[PDB]
């Protein structure tokens, strides 16, 4: 069921400070094309973690995710939940800017999903720890992500550890009379956070 | 690593719609849904998967590839498919009957949502198809179109030989 | 009990009615499918196995030495009352006077297959469903004299079935049939007689 | 679940030569009226068995059947799978001919199902090993048939051992918008075949 | 008596499917000059092996041969039965073609036997497993041939494993009144065949 990213169970070896956060649910239409979030940025200016990541400039944590979409038995389609480390938006054309690369809690959208906006084709995106949300089998997906970085610490504001992508591969078709949009809610919980140094 | 295989690589595909095989609801029984060669390295369907890129290196390959499908319809739909296979001696079959005599796997929809198929001992063709073998059945107030995306991987005895630069 | 399959066949009913003029003789093929009371009770099953015994009852309109030959399946049938088939010793014949109490004889089970088949779906290679392994023979009743019989006699043939064993069942016939040895039905009658409505039993 | 025809488990007492064959699925409409097949004829000119029944003129085998129709939860109706030994088409009116009695893999259809085209009423057809395919309980049916013949051998071409009938008793009703036809696929596997003599 | 080709007794290490085949007897006159056959080609379109070599495209077998000519005590001459692996017709003059290299069951004839139609002189042909049929000592010859190939498998149609040659070294002389021709019949039996893959 659950998918350990590379099999770690993230422990830690600077104090050691777990509420289930809930991002705001995106609506999924017929002509939608995907989303991405770039953790651990979206937890900033939010909650007690936001007061622990904005003032401290060393950081290490691991996460537990739960992507869950609720659909009735009269819809169809299949998503793709992948967790990409060091996920870099390329920029078309000419650099992409700042409000495109750090979207905050409102996760930004894609332009060209076939190349993942980085020249990397989607056919091979399953190297990353993936989990198919197929709407005729289940309605949930759960990924546990350890702390994946070369240096054992970093700043919380600048460097993003990884990203989370949600891509509609097969488009949503529905007979007339049903609701047009399907929500997608996400749950984020830090597992073993360990901050250091106060400013 | 099972990666997504491009099958609908026609001219008018143009986007994410080339990652999926259409399944109608008006096709008469035994008409070929899709067909492609089992050739990790030749210019075609396998050129998008992870096997097809790391076998543009390593000139001589040998092993046992497997092919996985999965279905993307509503929960109420019900049908069958006949995933067939032929050895590389002959071409693809013509009818459902002359394809039934091979290495078929009668895969349906109400029970299973995914199926695999083990292809034995390729070297440096071999053709896989899939046939309808029944109607596609829907209840009312249900969209009657779905897609089948394919996969691709290599099992344990897949070995390589002399290195070679790519493209 | 009396619902066992041996008691269900153990009555000796009429099969065929044979009369002879003086031509001079009269033959009769053996077949149980002559009357509808015995056909509906024998298309019940598919495979049967039984020995049979007979009885010949003679009604003029004195005694003569009339005989009853028997033809096992394969032997040729007589063509005239003074032909050479009447003296072949391989045909077992029974000499019985008229005024005596009636003749009685048993016949063993002669089919090549283990049991008789009342339904065959195939060919011997109009030849559809004619299994040749149901032949049981004739009798060829003949009055014996040197010439000029002049009786105008009529015989009756009864049949009792013994030691019968039946295999896989079939449902009964529900329509009258036209031909003698075929289930053709000329499409239609119902099975249950009608009433007024679905209510009101 | 499965129904042994008269309880045999068909063994054998001439060499002893098992692929799941699959006949082509018939479509079932509203005004359809039934089908029949007359085994072991339909396996001729098909597969390795067809090359073993056309050249050999002695025969004994038993079969395992699997009649399976796939219907959604918005249809209704009930079929009838029976296995009749020595099943003889009568002929109306005048013998029926050859292409009516030996249909091949395309199983022929009925004219008058109420009398089974043999003067035998359908009310009593459940003497044979039957299995109800009721479309609100299940979707499958399985009959195992031994070798039922007086002579211990026969030819494969001429004599048919038995027949298989499929009769729609209650007609199929469906609300508008659903698919009009429902398929019926059949699986045939020989159990203990034993041929003899080559020509 | 019998001559093992290099001493193998051919075992095997894909299913494992032995009738004594009999090729059609060639007539040997005074001015005849030899024959050759190129196994395992001549068993194609012949018998159950022909239905197992035309449909399967992997192959391994070994053979047992029996070349036998029947002559009375008033003739003379001596043949030469040799078994040449990878026997290649060269072509005079200009490649030889197809109906010359694959003769089928009617084994083709020589043009120049002194050089074996390949530039190889007959004086040294006894390196191969040979057996003299001298017509004043015996009338039979028997060679057992294993499977001799670099790759452990091949196709049955294309690649020929070896060849069989029959050469009249001393010509046949006979006094007048005797029969002009002497027959030569050949027996072929596969020893350990092992096919693989069906098309």
């Amino acid at each position: 069921n659950i998918v350990l990213a590379y099999g770690e169970w993230p422990e830690y070896c600077p104090t050691r400070p777990n509420r289930f956060y809930t991002l705001d649910s995106k609506m999924w239409q017929e002509n939608s094309t995907g989303w991405y979030w770039k953790f651990p940025d979206v937890l900033n200016k939010t909650g007690v973690f936001g007061q622990n990541a904005q003032f401290h400039y060393l950081y290490r944590s691991g996460f537990c995710l739960h992507v869950q979409c609720n659909a009735s038995k009269f819809h169809q389609g299949a998503l793709l939940v992948a967790v990409i480390p060091e996920f870099v938006i390329a920029g078309r054309g000419p650099h992409p800017g700042f409000t495109t690369t750090f979207p905050g809690t409102t996760g930004a959208t894609f332009y060209d999903p076939y190349v993942l906006d980085s020249g990397v084709p989607l056919s091979q995106a399953l190297i990353y720890p993936h989990q198919w949300i197929n709407l005729r089998t289940n309605n949930c997906a759960t990924v546990i992500v350890p702390y994946i970085n070369a240096v054992p610490f970093d700043s919380a504001i600048n460097h993003s550890n990884f990203g989370l992508i949600v891509i509609p591969v097969s488009p949503l078709k529905y007979s007339s009379g049903a609701t047009t949009a399907i929500p997608i809610t996400i749950t984020i919980a830090p597992l073993n956070s360990e901050f250091g140094g106060l400013r | 690593v099972e990666t997504i295989l491009e099958v609908n690589n026609t001219t008018e595909a143009t986007g994410l719609t080339r990652l999926l095989i259409p399944v109608s609801s008006q096709n008469k029984a035994d008409e070929l849904c899709a067909a492609f060669m089992v050739d990790p390295g030749r210019i075609g369907p396998w050129q998008s998967t992870l096997v097809g890129q790391i076998c543009r290196y390593y000139t001589q390959w040998s092993g046992s590839l497997k092919v996985t499908f999965m279905f993307t319809g509503s929960f109420m739909a019900t049908g069958k498919m006949l995933v067939a296979y032929s050895p590389p001696g002959s071409a693809q079959p013509a009818n459902r009957e002359t394809a039934m005599l091979g290495t078929h796997v009668i895969w349906d929809f109400g029970l299973q949502s995914s199926v695999s198929l083990v292809i034995p001992w390729i070297s440096n063709a071999g053709v896989v198809t899939l046939w309808y073998q029944t109607n596609y059945v829907v209840p009312p107030e249900t969209p009657g179109e779905a897609y089948i995306i394919a996969m691709g991987a290599a099992q344990d005895n897949f070995t390589l030989k002399i290195c070679k630069d790519t493209d | 009990l009396e619902t066992t399959i041996n008691h269900f066949f153990s009555r000796s009913g009429l099969v065929g009615v044979v009369n002879l003029t003086d031509t001079g003789y009269a033959t009769w093929d053996i077949d149980i499918m002559g009357f509808v009371q015995l056909r509906r009770k024998c298309e019940m099953f598919t495979y049967m196995r039984f020995n049979a015994e007979f009885t010949f009852v003679t009604t003029t309109e004195r005694p003569y030495m009339l005989q009853y030959m028997y033809v096992p399946p394969g032997a040729p049938k007589p063509t005239g009352r003074d032909a050479f088939q009447w003296q072949t010793a391989t045909n077992p014949s029974v000499f019985v006077k008229l005024t005596d109490p009636p003749a009685q004889v048993s016949v063993p089970f002669m089919s090549p297959a283990s049991a008789y088949q009342w339904f065959y779906d195939g060919y011997p290679t109009t030849t559809y469903g004619l299994c040749p392994n149901n032949m049981m023979g004739t009798f060829a009743v003949r009055v014996v004299s040197r010439e000029a019989s002049q009786l105008k006699l009529q015989t009756r043939v009864y049949m009792k079935l013994k030691h019968v064993r039946a295999w896989v069942p079939r449902p009964i016939r529900s329509q009258p049939y036209l031909l003698k040895n075929f289930p053709n039905y000329d499409s239609i009658t119902n099975s249950a007689r009608d009433r007024s409505s679905i209510k009101q039993a």
